[PDB]
């Protein structure tokens, strides 16, 4: 079904974009030895 | 052909040791000995203090 | 095979592949000579 | 803050739109867009990007020149209006309807 | 939808605008000399 | 000790020593060129003229016949001399590189940042590292352009898909359409369409190398003339170990890709010098058996696919996506045309498939290349994991261990 | 001045106060692993038989179709598919998708993405907690083995039907067919893997018995000795010098790994390297680089072949091979 | 009947795993 393909595509792209933009959100700073 | 004795072997072989473990834990909770985050016994029959008071 | 003017260089060719790998063992014996500083 | 962005936005949008007008005037839009190989368009897009970011990048920080930029800003506003309609006149009429 | 690229473009836009909103109040304009950037402007 | 690294991790002492790092890198490059030249010298010394290249364990000579050096029509090897001069040139360049690396490592300027500010660098100076990356990107684009010069102007490239059995053909119309070229990159990696591996002709090859050379050149001047943006500066780790880890991830990806490439693709690796692929050999067996059965005087040797494709039956049906230069003349619109099978089967295709039957104790050079570069790609991914973790932890500052005075976990509230 | 929604989302995702750490790698790990888990459970309980061979003879793998937990499996994809991408939307019907082994492809791909993201998540939590990041390198060995058994061997053989079935008896069938076709037992990398697994069990039992032997007395009589250790204590819970003296006197005068750092490095390194090598052996045997062939290695003066143990092993391999090659 | 028993056993195992994860004994650090 095309609708199932659309839903799976948008779910996959949603989680991949969550991963990608999350690692771009200053990830090396999120560590306990952060210099204030 | 459903093996009649095999059903009891699976059921009673699972129920009886599960019952024994559950009964042992519940009476252990009543005595305050069902946690490993407590000190060793201060006296015979007296459980040690818990780590968080 | 090898060209005619360089056919006398046949025996040296067979040991040509083993020179890169023996450089790795040269690093181990160099450290063993200095006592693994 | 928004005015600083809008100021450089208007002059540079105009400046690109000027050179587009002189291109279609000396060549006599969408016809050249398709006739040109896409390697050339990628070649053009590349050299603009290096220019816009490195060699012609704005650093964030006399009566003749102050009027000349106002002339440039005014002529940029006209060149911007013409270009977006010029493609549409190629889109529908095919040729600039004189 | 139809060409399957709008699903790609549309979703990374929506999460992209959320990321851009977070990026707006980040004082990352100044360049640092370090192995990693420890500056993260947490509003709350 | 002084740096804390033991002897078994002694090359880690060269991280902040740029002069000796340059010496070590140039010496390793000299070793690489030495192996290249010595291996092609070894292969030409043991080369038997009557046997094919894949029957005598040759991996470097087939890389030269693909470039159109010393190869005749049909894949025949004519002259060994071009391979010999390639080997001699690589030997001499290796001697030069080894001398330069030994000099820079031993008696060269140690920590050359002060003496040569153009060559000196700091790992955190993002402008300098982007400049170095841009220069080397320009060199890589120049190398791709050198391959295009070989393909389109100097001699040519061996086209295995040429009519009659393949020939060295000079390509004059490269596929410059970015839709096809980048649809190869954006192609799915599964069966049927095999991502970049599915390149089936010389035109897309030389056109894609034109596009890659142009992209590498413009990216090189871009990285030379610019600096990383704020998002890139806040995302990455700016240290030598981090750059090594990124390179390790990229090199691992490329190693796995080349392993699958030499396993499946028969265009950049023709079956005349590297031998047939696995699917190629299986369909060769099926095709030669069908030729015998047809010469004896639907058939069980073929089957009708659900997509209307006439393909070989049996266990060979899983390789129905195989394309070979000796099947395509007999393959029409719906696949294996029955009319084309027994009408115009040329005798050069008959011997080639019979030759590929026996090369189904023997290990093909495709198998050696695939297995070796796969091993290297996987272990380079492992090295990427190691160096990426160590770079991130050393940048943050706890690569030496957990500080006893301020343990981070003790300051967090309990999980439950 | 209010915090953006993305800031709160990033704070919650990378929070170390969650019961299970999520992280950015977990943003890929949790939906993929929960997809493969539910799909595996459904396909294991109820799924119609899969025609794996491609010749209209299906193999039953679900509980509802007459097999138990041992013989139950998610049968690999059909031989007609090969290495073709077969999602649920590219099949004409759900019945045809289940007939061709689509659940195998779905579960395997989601599981592979999930375990790679699990490696990344282990690194991520090691980074947020301020510890050294090489547990993920240790987990990279079973992940490599799973990749070689589920993805890479089908790539080399050209069909996902040759992948390992997601079941117990299917795993045994994969092992027997692999031995018949490649002689993995005589492969040096499988020998390194068996050495790694056997040695890992040896070293685990050895280290555990050495520590358990030298526990310092802290509890009363017949009370469990595990109460002698306090969670978060600083002092050592066992006598290291006594265990070292025992291990030294056990084999030869000075053999104890006196430094516990290199002892634990050796413990972490030996089975990981062994599993790495057996994974690479399985992956290289996908491209027909088989194990050692010592067939007909001993002949008499007149040329007659004197068998060895390798010949008996070859006879077993030949029996499995002729029973597997169904009308080759 | 047998498949029902197999399903019950597997689901019960997963329930035990769920309880062992989320209703575990909370680790307390000794003071
Ligand atoms: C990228 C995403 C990777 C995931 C892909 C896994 C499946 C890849 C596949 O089915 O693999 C096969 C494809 C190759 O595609 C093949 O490509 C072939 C192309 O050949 C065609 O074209 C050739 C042109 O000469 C010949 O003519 C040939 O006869 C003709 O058929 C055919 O299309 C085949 O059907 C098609 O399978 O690989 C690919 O596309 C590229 C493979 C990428 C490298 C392998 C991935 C890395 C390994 C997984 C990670 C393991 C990591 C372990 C650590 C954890
Ligand atoms: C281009 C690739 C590259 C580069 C430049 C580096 C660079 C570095 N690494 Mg990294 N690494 C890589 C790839 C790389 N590595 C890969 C692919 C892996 C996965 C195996 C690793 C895993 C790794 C670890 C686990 C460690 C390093 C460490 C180091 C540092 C010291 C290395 C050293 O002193 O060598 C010494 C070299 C040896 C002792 C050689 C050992 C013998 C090898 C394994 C033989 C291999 C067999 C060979 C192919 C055939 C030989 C057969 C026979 C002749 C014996 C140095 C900064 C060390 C450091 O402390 O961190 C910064 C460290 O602990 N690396
Ligand atoms: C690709 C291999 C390679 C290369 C190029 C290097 C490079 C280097 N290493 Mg590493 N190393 C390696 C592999 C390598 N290493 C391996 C496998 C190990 C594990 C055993 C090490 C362990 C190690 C340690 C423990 C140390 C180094 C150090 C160094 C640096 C100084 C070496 C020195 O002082 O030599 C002196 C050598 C001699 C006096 C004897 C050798 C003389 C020459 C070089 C022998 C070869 C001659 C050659 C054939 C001549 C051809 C010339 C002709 C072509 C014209 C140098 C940049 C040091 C460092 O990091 O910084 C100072 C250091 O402390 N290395
Ligand atoms: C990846 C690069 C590569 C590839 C694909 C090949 C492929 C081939 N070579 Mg060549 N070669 C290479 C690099 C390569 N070689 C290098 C670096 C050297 C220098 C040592 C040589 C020297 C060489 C010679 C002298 C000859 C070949 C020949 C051959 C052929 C037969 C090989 C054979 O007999 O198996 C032997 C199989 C083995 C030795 C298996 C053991 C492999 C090491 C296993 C150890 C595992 C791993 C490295 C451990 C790493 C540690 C880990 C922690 C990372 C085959 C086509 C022969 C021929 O047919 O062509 C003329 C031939 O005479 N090779
Ligand atoms: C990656 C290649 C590379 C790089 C970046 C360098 C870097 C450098 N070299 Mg080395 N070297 C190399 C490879 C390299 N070398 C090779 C292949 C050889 C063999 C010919 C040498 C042998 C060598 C010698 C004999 C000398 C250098 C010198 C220099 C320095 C001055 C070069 C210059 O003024 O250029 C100018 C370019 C732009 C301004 C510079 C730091 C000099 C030196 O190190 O200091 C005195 C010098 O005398 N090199
Ligand atoms: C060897 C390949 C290579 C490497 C290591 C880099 C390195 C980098 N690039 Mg460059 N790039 C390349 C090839 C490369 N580039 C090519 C061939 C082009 C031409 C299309 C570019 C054009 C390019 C742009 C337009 C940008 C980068 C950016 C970046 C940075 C972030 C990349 C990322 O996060 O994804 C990083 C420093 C970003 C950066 O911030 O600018 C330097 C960015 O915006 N690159
Ligand atoms: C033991 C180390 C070792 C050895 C011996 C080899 C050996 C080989 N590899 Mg492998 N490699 C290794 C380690 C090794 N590799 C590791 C650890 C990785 C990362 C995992 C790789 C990644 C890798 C890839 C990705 C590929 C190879 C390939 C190859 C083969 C060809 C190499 C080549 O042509 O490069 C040459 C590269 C250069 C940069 C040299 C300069 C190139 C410019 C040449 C221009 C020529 C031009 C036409 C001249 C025109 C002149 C005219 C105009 C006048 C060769 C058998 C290739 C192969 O065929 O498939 C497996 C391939 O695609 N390797
Ligand atoms: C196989 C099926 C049959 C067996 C059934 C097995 C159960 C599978 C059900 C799948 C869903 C699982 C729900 C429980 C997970 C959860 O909610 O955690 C709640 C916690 C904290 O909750 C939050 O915690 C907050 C308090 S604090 O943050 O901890 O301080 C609190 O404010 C907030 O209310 C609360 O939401 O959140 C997390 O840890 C993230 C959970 C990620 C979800 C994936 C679950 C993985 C499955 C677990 C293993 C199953 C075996
Ligand atoms: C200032 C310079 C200028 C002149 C002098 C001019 C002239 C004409 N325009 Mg144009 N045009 C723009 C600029 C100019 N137009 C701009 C900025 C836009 C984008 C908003 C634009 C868009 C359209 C569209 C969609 C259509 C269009 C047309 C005509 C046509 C009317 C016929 C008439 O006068 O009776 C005459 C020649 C119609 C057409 O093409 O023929 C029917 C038509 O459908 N225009
Ligand atoms: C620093 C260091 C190092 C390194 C170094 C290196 C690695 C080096 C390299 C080196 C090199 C890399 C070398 C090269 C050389 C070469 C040569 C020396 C050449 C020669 C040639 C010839 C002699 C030839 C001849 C011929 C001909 C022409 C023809 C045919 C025949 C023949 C072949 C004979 C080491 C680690 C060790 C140690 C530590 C320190
Ligand atoms: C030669 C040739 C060719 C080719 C060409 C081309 C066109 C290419 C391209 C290529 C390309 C175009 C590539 C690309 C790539 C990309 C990549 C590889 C990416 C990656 C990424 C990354 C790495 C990132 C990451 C991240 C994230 C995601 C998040 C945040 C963090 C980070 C940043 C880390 C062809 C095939 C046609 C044909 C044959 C020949
Ligand atoms: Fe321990």
């Amino acid at each position: 079904m095309f609708t199932l393909k659309i839903l799976v595509y948008t779910v996959v792209i949603f989680f991949i974009s969550l991963f990608t933009f999350g690692f771009l959100s200053s990830d090396p700073s999120r560590n306990p030895n952060r210099k204030d | 052909e459903v093996s009649f004795g095999a059903f009891l072997a699976v059921i009673l072989g699972l129920f009886i040791p599960v019952v024994f473990l559950v009964t042992l834990y519940i009476q252990s909770e009543a005595q305050g000995t069902a946690t490993n985050f407590r000190l060793p016994d201060k006296a015979p029959g007296v459980p040690g203090d818990r780590y968080d008071a | 095979a090898l060209p005619e003017p360089y056919t006398a260089f046949r025996p040296i060719v067979d040991v040509m592949p083993a020179i890169p790998v023996l450089f790795l063992l040269l690093a181990f014996v160099w450290q063993a000579s200095v006592g693994f500083r | 803050g928004k005015y600083r962005r809008f100021q450089e936005m208007e002059i540079k949008h105009g400046r690109i739109a000027m050179l587009a007008t002189l291109h279609v005037f000396i060549t006599g839009t969408l016809a050249s867009w398709a006739a040109l190989p896409q390697a050339g368009w990628a070649q053009i897009v590349a050299v603009v990007a290096i220019l816009d970011n490195s060699l012609f990048a704005q650093d964030p920080n006399p009566k003749v020149k102050e009027y000349k930029l106002n002339i440039e800003r005014n002529n940029g506003r006209a060149a911007m209006m013409g270009i977006i309609g010029m493609m549409t006149h190629e889109y529908l009429t095919g040729n600039p309807l004189y | 939808d139809d060409s399957l690229g709008f699903v790609l473009i549309g979703v990374t836009a929506v999460i992209g605008l959320a990321w851009a909103q977070w990026q707006s109040y980040q004082d990352d304009g100044d360049d640092f000399f370090d192995t990693y950037d420890s500056r993260r402007a947490a509003a709350a | 000790e002084s740096t804390g690294f033991a002897w078994w991790s002694g090359n880690a002492r060269l991280i902040n020593v740029s002069g000796k790092l340059l010496g070590a890198h140039v010496a390793h490059a000299g070793l690489m060129v030495f192996w290249c030249g010595a291996m092609t010298l070894f292969e030409v010394a043991h080369y038997i003229p009557e046997k094919p290249l894949y029957e005598q364990g040759c991996i470097l000579i087939p890389h030269l016949t693909t470039l159109g050096w010393g190869v005749g029509p049909g894949g025949e090897v004519t002259d060994v001399y071009p391979f010999f001069v390639v080997g001699v040139l690589h030997l001499i360049s290796s001697a030069v590189l080894g001398f330069g690396g030994v000099y820079h490592s031993l008696i060269g300027p140690d920590t050359l940042e002060e003496s040569f500010p153009f060559f000196g660098y700091d790992w955190r100076d993002k402008n300098k590292m982007t400049t170095i990356l841009g220069i080397h990107l320009i060199l890589l684009g120049i190398g791709s352009f050198l391959l295009v010069a070989k393909a389109c102007f100097v001699g040519g490239l061996y086209d295995t898909w040429a009519p009659g059995g393949g020939d060295v053909r000079i390509v004059t119309a490269p596929t410059l359409n970015p839709l096809i070229i980048f649809g190869y990159v954006l192609k799915s990696p599964f069966g049927g369409d095999g991502w970049i591996i599915s390149v089936n002709n010389l035109e897309d090859l030389v056109g894609g190398h034109i596009w890659l050379g142009f992209l590498c050149v413009v990216g090189g001047i871009w990285h030379i003339l610019t600096k990383p943006f704020a998002w890139a500066r806040r995302t990455f780790v700016w240290s030598g170990e981090a750059y090594l880890s990124y390179s390790l991830a990229a090199l691992s990806v490329m190693g796995l890709t080349a392993s699958v490439f030499v396993w499946y693709n028969n265009t950049a690796y023709p079956s005349e010098f590297f031998g047939p692929t696995g699917p190629e050999a299986s369909q060769s067996q099926a095709f030669t058996f069908l030729v015998r059965d047809q010469r004896l005087g639907l058939g069980k040797y073929l089957m009708r696919s659900p997509s209307g494709e006439i393909i070989f039956g049996g266990e060979t049906m899983r390789f129905w996506d195989m394309r070979a230069p000796w099947v395509e003349p007999l393959r029409g619109p719906n696949g294996l045309d029955l009319n084309k099978i027994r009408n115009d089967i040329q005798p050069w295709q008959e011997r080639r498939a019979a030759e590929y039957m026996t090369h189904a104790n023997y290990v093909s050079p495709r198998s050696w290349l695939t297995t070796s570069h796969f091993f290297l790609g996987f272990f380079l991914w492992v090295g990427h994991l190691w160096h990426a973790g160590r770079a991130r932890a050393a940048a943050a500052g706890f690569e030496k261990g957990i500080n006893r005075e301020n343990e981070p976990v003790l300051s967090m509230r309990p999980l439950d | 001045e209010s915090a953006s929604f993305w800031e709160q989302f990033c704070a919650w995702i990378t929070s170390t106060e969650n019961r299970l750490y999520i992280g950015w790698f977990g943003c890929l790990m949790f939906p993929t692993l929960l997809t493969a888990t539910s799909a595996y459970i459904i396909a294991f309980i109820a799924a119609p038989p899969v025609d794996i061979d491609g010749i209209r003879e299906p193999v039953a793998g679900s509980l509802l179709y007459g097999n138990n937990i041992i013989s139950g499996a998610v049968v690999p994809s059909s031989n007609a598919i090969g290495v073709h991408f077969y999602p649920i939307w590219e099949a004409a019907s759900i019945d045809e998708w289940l007939y061709n082994g689509g659940p195998y492809q779905l579960v395997v791909f989601h599981f592979f993405i999930g375990v790679c993201a699990y490696i990344g998540r282990e690194w991520e939590l090691s980074y947020r907690l301020g510890m050294r990041p090489w547990i993920c390198v240790a987990f990279s060995a079973p992940v490599a083995a799973a990749a070689a058994v589920f993805v890479i061997y089908p790539i080399g053989q050209g069909s996902f039907s040759d992948g390992m079935p997601l079941g117990i008896s299917g795993t045994f069938n994969f092992m027997l067919v692999f031995q018949a076709e490649h002689n993995i037992l005589m492969h040096p990398f499988h020998m390194l893997g068996v050495a790694g697994v056997f040695g890992g069990s040896l070293f685990s039992a050895m280290h555990g018995s050495l520590v358990t032997s030298s526990l310092i007395r802290e509890t009363s009589e017949n009370e469990s000795l595990n109460y002698g250790y306090k969670f978060g204590q600083e002092e050592e819970t066992y006598n290291i010098v006594a265990a070292h003296g025992y291990f030294g006197r056990l084999i030869f005068q000075y053999a104890s790994f006196n430094n516990s750092r290199a002892l634990h490095f050796f413990l972490g390194a030996w089975p990981v390297v062994g599993i790495w090598f057996t994974a690479m052996g399985v992956a290289t045997m996908a491209f027909n680089l088989n194990g050692f062939n010592f067939n007909q290695s001993v002949v008499d003066s007149q040329g007659r072949v004197i068998n060895t143990w390798a010949d008996i092993l070859n006879r077993s391999n030949l029996g499995m091979e002729v029973m597997h090659e169904r009308n080759a | 009947m047998e498949a029902l028993v197999y399903t019950f056993l597997l689901i019960g195992t997963l329930i035990v795993i769920f309880f062992a994860i989320f209703f575990r004994d909370p680790p307390r650090i000794v003071k």
